[PDB]
């Protein structure tokens, strides 16, 4: 007998992980194509309206747009959206691991293994590999030139998987530039990125200053030496006197026109107290009406109208003012200092742009490439080379790349395994199996002989040479302390704990219950 | 399901969300079932939880077995209400028999090991038990804090479980704080500050204005500019008047605007908005200070005390929250909750 | 003996983006050189348009294949870029992808295809550099020989002889041509009205309004003195709520009295000044002028020009020197703008039309007024027009020229070819094929005229290959002769910007392996 | 710690067979013993019957889980190895599938629980033999016993003073009770009229036909000398295509001559063999009577029977001892049966018999001929009677006879169950739940008599375990007493033929783990 819905239905057997398997799979091979330097972008198309167009190449954003249907393919969405959140790169090894575990979870349990005696062992692999890959991580910061060149590194590293690669020599250290401005400051706001097309990729630059997309009042001055700045967040609109309940009721139109004159007065007195901080530029959050600013262009200043709470914060952050408010007293927190504000012409548009800020703790990339999907993908490629690059600043600890840690940490996990007894020790080679199956797919997407390569690996491994991995350039085993593979220590240990965790979430469900649709 | 090595339960609701749970009383929640003993034996899920919150799935299984037994035996001619009599008899003799095989376990704080013993049994079953210690270590504590013992009541108002997304499990802990999903407006002003008198207030930083409809009339410009001088008079006392008692931080229930903001700011004077009613209670309780409506009677003795207040920026992000931690005696604690999974 | 590469999607994914992009270039091959002709485009609504502009072309046709909206949007870059070459680019895209193509079918990786395309690109730069010569401002010679070169495949090359040269002074008199490094096209205000024909197009250094004279008194003004307003002629109310209350019967006559002398005070403070043409911005929630205002303007004998949009007040006091006003308190002669002579014309009962000419003051901004029979030709005119002015804007942009009419591009394909002759390895074969799909212009140039594509192709390459550079296909004369002397030249910046901008989004097109549907 | 069986698709499958199971074996459970009542099966077509058969319970009730299929079909193969207990059989069966779902459920083999109940039958087939009895043929009192017993759970009940002594005749008229070891029962032909009631059911040791005399002038004959005839008396005819010609006037007349003569002269060669009355066989293709043959045959003082069966001519040589004519010189009196009287009766206006009674050789075969109102009745008398029959039949087959009333399979419950307490293992549970799997027998037995089930159960098991055998469920007393003193036995083999296919039934079906569902 039947008891649930119309539309509602039950799996509660090898059926519903048969799905869950399936659909995890699915997304680790939709991933799949997209790793390595060699690896391949895909085009997203929307059906619906719009019809939206990217062209992308990490997987988190892959897997966000397309709309999954079975429940695991949207723990592995949730899994690459939350580790991009977390760190911002490895979403697509994240994915492509978790799959590769929950696959040698299905061949396991096809040899008849309760899923419980896989997750122990499991568990006990994952301790053993994040102790190895512990053990093996390499730190700087005391240094200045090392660390300099390790962030270089990860910089090249996380950059060279994407479009960028193209330019990859010209890019990463203009990321680690940006990143250098930061000060310190886990503020990835006060980066911003403006893309316009026209033009080759090659033409992207950092600037040496600011650049604002806002326009110049009318009489106000297009150009200024030796910048006084004063940075507002006031109305300069009508200006309610923010009474509610206030209304002229008054028996003659004399009346009227003089409490209009008096607004209008107060305006004007608003704008001498403005004016008495002793400024030549102002840059106001909101509107600025046509009074203040005939004001400011009489007085000879310069007045910025719409710059929004991530203008004028970033504007405080690269010329040190303050957001002010209420003018009552001047001699308290003081202005901002630069020594130019011309106006500059990027291909038909004018931005103005502050040269010779007092701070760096702000700055704008241009990107220009030929296509509006270019754009798009350098600018979240970009983003994720930007956020590696301030967690690895944060967080110093590096540890090699290119397979190099996790075969280290694979090769920790089946020697853990050798000393285990029972049906533990087939789950963590299984496990040293998918992990080491990452370095495969690099090969693979590559075109090499995955086979030997990992073959290769693996004797290098056990051997002893714990800095051995894929020289892709030209194809080989190669060392990463030489060549200069570098990652992120954070990256590799959170791609790690969440794959393996989003592992064994999956895999102990043996009934799935879907509701009827509304 | 029961059992340490039973196996989870995923379920997606009408809409397309994924919870992948163990709880019997939950999992029972989301299957909706149009015949009328599966809704009470839902309901007996439910309600087994709400009076316990442990054994939910031990309770439905019990009744399904139960259940089987008597259509065994009514297979053979006997009457249900003789086997009701019968279930309702053996239930006296079992519930006599575990009265007299049972034993106690001390409650105090100065020794916590029975308390996280049967706190990390609960655990087990769950995915959880990935650590199994640590979280069944806060989850005592944050217990007997909260707990008034004198009246054997515990009130679990006074415990607020929040998770975000990112880091770890291993990163659940226990504040003896509050949290909140705010953040110090202004972004000038420090993001954090030392030992803080805070000022817990519930009016917002705007000019006054009564609730019944009124109507000022304005007459001359003389009575505008007197309008003006009330306006700003009014910012400049309320200002004032918040720094005259001493406080290092202000918190305000209702926000307020760039008028009040840059005040606080130019007086060194932090301060969030917007904080909600029950986190505004959970502020009071834990820092010790008092709710005021107003700020003409806030008064050096109505601030409460904070070991330090902080912001957090949780990863590449920018969802800051706020942190207050190390009171001096917090009635009311944080459980915060940290994974790679929504679900989890 | 290799990589047995299971996967075929990949490869059938490469094709159909290769022949996607084919088919958009095939589409508007035979629109290209002067003996192209223009494509109709009609729109889902009844809106027609003949359309000659490759951006214009691609944009109204609403395709639907990804490799398509990427030529789009390669189109659309190119123009902003430059603003000529927009169909070449696409045509040179599309083509070496066809090229492109066999060299996947040959057994090549498509990375190594990107890396010899980018090669082949870096050579071909420098190949146009070398190639070009210098030019120089205040050469009018040459720069009319552009324009025209850029206006011979419009529809208003009959009328470039009275279209080029008020095309190029223009731009001669908005910038100056000594220390300039860019122009701007936003104060080149393109004014476009119904009626008369193509030869009626004019020049104007002065202010064109399409608005009307609100008192139809007065229709010229000589010597004026224009003074923009930015408050409202009409009864005073404030911006909090405003009231007034009437007890008595007096009072009713008070009212009417006191706004009546409110409204006859501004007027005078008005007409004091000196003031004989006043301008009222368009106000919203304030009536700009009252019938009794206007009738006091009208009685102090003065022209009224009312409703001019907020976004024009820049360009007016750009144009006439004058400054805008707020506050009647801070209306003066001194900041007043004047001009020669204000005419209101009616156009033939086509239209009316205000003219500000003869400013006193300096103005950096001219505006053209272009006329057609219908409005087809009058829209193809505006977009020639503009055309020219992005060709000036080129020229003025870096200062390189280099002849036309398939000769750059055939010289080339010459250079380039030979370059890959001395490139031994599977980079060759993709250098030749690069070199040999930039002979699709002047095969295009020669089929589109009604010459033999083979042996003109040919020919021309036996002349580039003697050394006999600068020279091309002549429709003229009907065959291959040397251009200069026939004065056809072209930027440089339009070959380069089109060549890199074609090569990058080929290499973007070629990094796509796989297209899903989200 | 072993293997996980990760597949539950053949646990689901088992469970939904002994599910579906269950329900057809309690479906039915209301219609056992002598206070169970029969159920009304109203098939697609304009079609209705009253039947308290098992079988034909199930036949018509067209099922459609396959376990149902199986039940149906063990039903109907006990019919044909028993002929009664072909309900207990199908109860047995689900009742103990009933049984091992409980011990599905407790984590053992299906191969496990299959082998325990094959060696929980092969004790209680023992069992079963001991607590048997030899029985003695030629003995009216067992045979009228078992035949009442067997003919109590009917509708035919009230009658069973009428239709006992004859369905032991019946079978006693047909084999030497010396040495049969079988019975043949395609011999005892059920003929059906509507009409009267069933107290007028008769037994006749001669021919019964339901053809009607070509001529209505003699209907009785009295010394009868029956011949029968599979030669066709009509104008002569060759088996190739045949063709007469006439080219005069004379052709005609002497045409229709010579076909005159020679049926006169069929008929005079048949008449003078001294035949008294005739019988036709049945062809197709020729009329075996025509005008003028009937004619002269009624001229003559005959009695003339037509459209004869094919299928019956060895029933009717037989019975009356007349054998088949095919060829006129071959028809005489050496080879033409003889009868005391040949009669057309009529039933009281619902029809009409012919009936040959006194046949001077008395062939092992006999007839019976029922009597209802309507016709469901009928053809439930017909069931009942063919049931007491196939009694008798397995009591001839094997002589061995056990007590009724839910003894023997009670005290094969008791026996099993310390049987079980002597296995201690895995095949424990499994023995044990075989022993109190029929207990379903007793209990129903009990609840359609209204008596308490739990409290009969209880007194029949106590009263078997001190040692007081042969005690069962009486209704008559409403108790519970000892039951050959109430006259109510069976035959062993039903018991045990009922016990041995039940257990391979459900050997069988507890091998299933998956059904696929072919095109
Ligand atoms: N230039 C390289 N040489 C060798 N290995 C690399 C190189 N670049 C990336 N990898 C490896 O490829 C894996 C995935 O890289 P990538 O595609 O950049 O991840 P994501 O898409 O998350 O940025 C990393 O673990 C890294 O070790
Ligand atoms: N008079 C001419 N003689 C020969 N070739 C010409 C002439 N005018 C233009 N061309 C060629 O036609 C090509 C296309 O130019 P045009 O259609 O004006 O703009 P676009 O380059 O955007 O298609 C140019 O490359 C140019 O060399
Ligand atoms: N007079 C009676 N008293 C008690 N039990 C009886 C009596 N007659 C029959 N039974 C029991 O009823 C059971 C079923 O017999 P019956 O219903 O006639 O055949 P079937 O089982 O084929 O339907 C037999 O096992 C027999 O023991
Ligand atoms: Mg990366
Ligand atoms: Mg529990
Ligand atoms: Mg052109
Ligand atoms: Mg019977």
């Amino acid at each position: 007998v039947n008891i649930f819905k119309a539309g509602a239905d039950e799996e509660r057997a090898e059926t519903a992980r048969l799905t869950s398997f399936i659909g995890a799979i699915a997304i680790g091979d939709l991933v799949k194509s997209t790793l390595g330097p060699k690896g391949m972008d895909k085009i997203l198309l929307s059906s619906g309206r719009d019809a939206s167009l990217m062209v992308t190449n990490d997987g988190a954003t892959i897997l966000k747009n397309i709309g999954v249907d079975n429940p695991a393919a949207k723990v592995l969405v949730d899994m690459s959206r939350v580790q991009d959140d977390e760190v911002g790169d490895g979403t697509t090894s994240v994915t492509v691991l978790a799959a590769e575990l929950l696959r040698e979870a299905e061949s396991l349990i096809a040899k008849k293994i309760h899923p419980q005696t896989i997750i122990a062992g499991w568990r006990e692999a994952t301790k053993a590999a994040r102790e190895a890959l512990l053990s093996s991580a390499v730190d700087h910061g005391s240094d200045e030139v090392k660390f300099r060149q390790d962030l270089m590194n990860i910089a090249g590293t996380t950059l060279s998987s994407k479009l960028l690669t193209h330019h990859k020599d010209h890019f990463t250290k203009l990321a680690v530039e940006a990143v250098l401005r930061l000060k310190g400051s886990g503020n990835l706001e006060a980066i911003h990125i403006i893309k316009k097309l026209g033009g080759s990729l090659a033409d992207s630059y950092l600037d040496e200053g600011f650049l604002l997309d806002k326009k110049i009042g009318v009489n106000q001055p297009k150009r200024i030496e030796n910048a006084k700045i004063l940075i507002a967040n006031t109305g300069m609109d009508t200006d309610k006197i923010k009474i509610f309940g206030s209304r002229v009721r008054v028996d003659s139109t004399a009346k009227v026109a003089e409490i209009e004159h008096a607004e209008k007065e107060k305006m004007k007195e608003k704008v001498e107290r403005i004016l008495k901080h002793g400024i030549n530029c102002f840059i106001n959050r909101q509107l600025i009406y046509n009074y203040p600013e005939q004001l400011f262009g009489a007085a000879g200043v310069m007045a910025i109208e719409h710059a929004d709470f991530a203008g004028v914060e970033r504007l405080a952050l690269v010329t040190g003012g303050e957001i002010a408010s209420t003018f009552d007293h001047p001699e308290l927190v003081k202005l901002g200092s630069c020594k130019l504000i011309e106006e500059v012409m990027i291909g038909e548009d004018k931005l103005i742009h502050f040269s010779g800020v007092a701070l760096g703790e702000a700055c704008t990339i241009v990107l220009r490439g030929a296509t509006q999907q270019i754009l798009d993908e350098a600018e979240r490629s970009l983003h994720d080379a930007l956020c590696v690059l301030a967690q690895t600043v944060k967080d110093s600890r590096t540890v090699y790349g290119g397979g190099c840690s996790e075969m280290l940490m694979a090769h920790a996990v089946t020697q853990l395994a050798n000393r285990t007894p029972g049906k533990e020790a087939v789950a963590m080679e299984s496990y040293a199996k998918a992990l080491r199956m990452l370095p495969t797919i690099i090969a693979d997407n590559a075109g090499y002989d995955s086979a030997d390569l990992v073959a290769q690996l693996r004797a290098a491994h056990s051997e002893g040479n714990t800095t051995a991995g894929l020289d892709m350039r030209e194809g080989t085993i190669g060392d990463m302390a030489i060549l200069g593979i570098t990652e992120s220590f954070q990256v590799k240990r959170q791609v790690l704990l969440s794959a393996a965790e989003a592992a064994e979430v999956i895999l102990r469900v043996d009934n799935i219950i879907k509701a009827a649709p509304r | 399901s029961l059992g340490p090595n039973g196996l989870d339960k995923m379920m997606v609701d009408k809409d397309g969300d994924v919870t992948v749970t163990n709880d019997g009383a939950t999992i029972l929640s989301m299957m909706d079932v149009d015949h009328q003993i599966a809704k009470l034996m839902v309901e007996l899920s439910k309600s087994q939880d709400d009076e316990i919150g442990d054994g939910t799935t031990g309770v439905v299984v019990l009744a399904g077995a139960l259940l089987e037994e008597a259509e065994q035996l009514l297979d053979r001619g006997i009457h249900p209400i003789r086997i009701a009599d019968g279930y309702e008899q053996a239930a006296r003799v079992a519930i006599e028999h575990l009265d007299k095989i049972s034993d106690s376990v001390l409650v105090d704080i100065k020794d916590t090991e029975p308390l996280i013993q049967t706190a990390k049994t609960t655990l087990g079953s769950k995915v959880v038990n990935s650590c199994h210690r640590q979280m069944a270590e806060i989850a005592v504590n944050a217990v007997l804090t909260v707990a008034d013992m004198e009246r054997r009541d515990v009130d679990f108002e006074l415990i607020k479980v929040e998770g975000k997304v990112g880091g770890r499990l291993e990163d659940t802990k226990l504040i003896k704080g509050v949290i909140v999903d705010k953040d110090f407006s202004h972004p000038q002003m420090p993001k954090k500050v030392e030992d803080a008198k805070i000022a817990i207030l519930t009016c917002p930083f705007e000019p006054p204005k009564p609730k019944t409809k009124h109507k000022l009339d304005v007459t001359s410009v003389e009575d505008y500019k007197a309008l003006q001088k009330y306006e700003k008079e009014k910012f400049e006392e309320m200002i004032q008047q918040i720094k005259e008692t001493g406080a290092n931080l202000a918190i305000c229930q209702w926000g307020f605007d760039d008028e009040a903001n840059h005040l606080l700011l130019q007086n060194n004077l932090p301060a969030v908005r917007w904080v909600g009613g029950p986190e505004i209670e959970l502020i009071a309780i834990a820092t010790g200070g008092r709710i005021v409506p107003r700020f003409s009677e806030l008064t050096a003795e109505k601030l409460g005390f904070a070991g330090l207040v902080q912001e957090i920026s949780f990863g590449t992000t920018k969802d800051k929250m706020l942190v207050i931690e190390q009171c001096k005696n917090s009635r009311a604690v944080t459980i915060f909750i940290r994974g790679g999974n929504k679900m989890i | 003996k290799g990589a047995y590469q299971d996967r075929d999607k990949p490869a059938q994914i490469r094709f159909s983006n290769i022949s996607a992009a084919k088919a958009v270039a095939d589409a508007i091959r035979t629109s290209l050189g002067p003996k192209g002709m223009d494509k109709m485009i009609q729109d889902g609504k009844g809106d027609v348009t003949i359309t000659n502009d490759g951006a214009t072309i691609l944009k109204q046709m609403q395709v639907l294949h990804p490799a398509a909206r990427m030529l789009v949007e390669l189109s659309k870059a190119q123009d902003i870029e430059a603003g000529d070459g927009t169909t070449s680019v696409v045509i040179i895209a599309g083509s070496l992808l066809d090229s492109c193509t066999k060299l996947l079918q040959k057994g090549i990786h498509p990375t190594i295809i990107s890396e010899s395309f980018q090669k082949a690109l870096e050579k071909g730069i420098e190949i146009l550099t070398d190639m070009s010569r210098p030019v120089e401002l205040s050469d009018r010679e040459t720069l009319l020989n552009s324009a025209t070169t850029s206006l011979n495949s419009k529809v208003v090359s009959q009328y470039s002889s009275l279209l080029s040269p008020m095309s190029v002074n223009a731009v001669m008199k908005v910038i100056d041509p000594a220390t300039a490094t860019s122009v701007d096209l936003r104060d080149i205000k393109i004014v476009k009205k119904l009626g008369g024909t193509i030869d009626d197009c004019e020049l104007v250094e002065g202010l064109v309004l399409t608005q009307k004279v609100s008192n139809s008194g007065i229709t010229r003004v000589e010597k004026a003195k224009i003074g923009l307003i930015q408050f409202c002629l009409s009864a005073p109310k404030t911006d909090m709520d405003n009231q007034i209350v009437v007890s008595d019967y007096a009072q009713m006559d008070r009212v009417l009295r006191e706004e009546r002398a409110y409204i006859l005070n501004l007027v005078k403070q008005i007409k004091k000044t000196g003031c004989n043409v006043l301008l009222i911005q368009k106000s919203i929630l304030r009536d700009a002028l009252s019938d009794l205002a206007l009738h006091f303007l009208n009685k102090m004998k003065i022209m009224v020009i009312k409703d001019i949009e907020r976004e024009d007040i820049e360009f007016i006091c750009k144009t006439i020197g004058t400054k805008p006003v707020a506050h009647i308190d801070q209306f003066t002669a001194d900041m007043l703008g004047s001009a020669e002579l204000a005419e209101e014309v009616n156009l033939n009962g086509s239209g009316k039309l205000l003219k500000i000419t003869g400013c006193a003051s300096p103005g950096k901004t001219v505006t053209i007024v272009v006329r057609g029979s219908n409005k087809l030709v009058i829209e193809e005119a505006e977009r020639s027009i503009h055309d020219a002015l992005c060709v000036i804007r080129c020229l003025v942009k870096k200062r390189a020229l280099i002849a036309g009419g398939g000769a750059p591009e055939i010289e080339l394909a010459l250079r380039l070819t030979e370059y890959s002759r001395t490139l031994s390895g599977m980079e060759s074969y993709c250098v030749r094929a690069f070199a040999d799909a930039m002979e699709v212009i002047p095969s295009t140039l020669a089929e589109n005229a009604g010459l033999n594509p083979i042996s003109t192709v040919t020919e021309l390459r036996n002349r580039h290959a003697q050394g006999e550079k600068t020279a091309g296909i002549n429709v003229r004369k009907g065959g291959i002769s040397n251009i200069l002397e026939e004065l056809v030249v072209q930027p440089l910046l339009v070959s380069v910007s089109a060549l890199t901008l074609a090569t990058e989004t080929v290499r973007s097109i070629l990094k796509i392996d796989d297209v899903v549907n989200t």
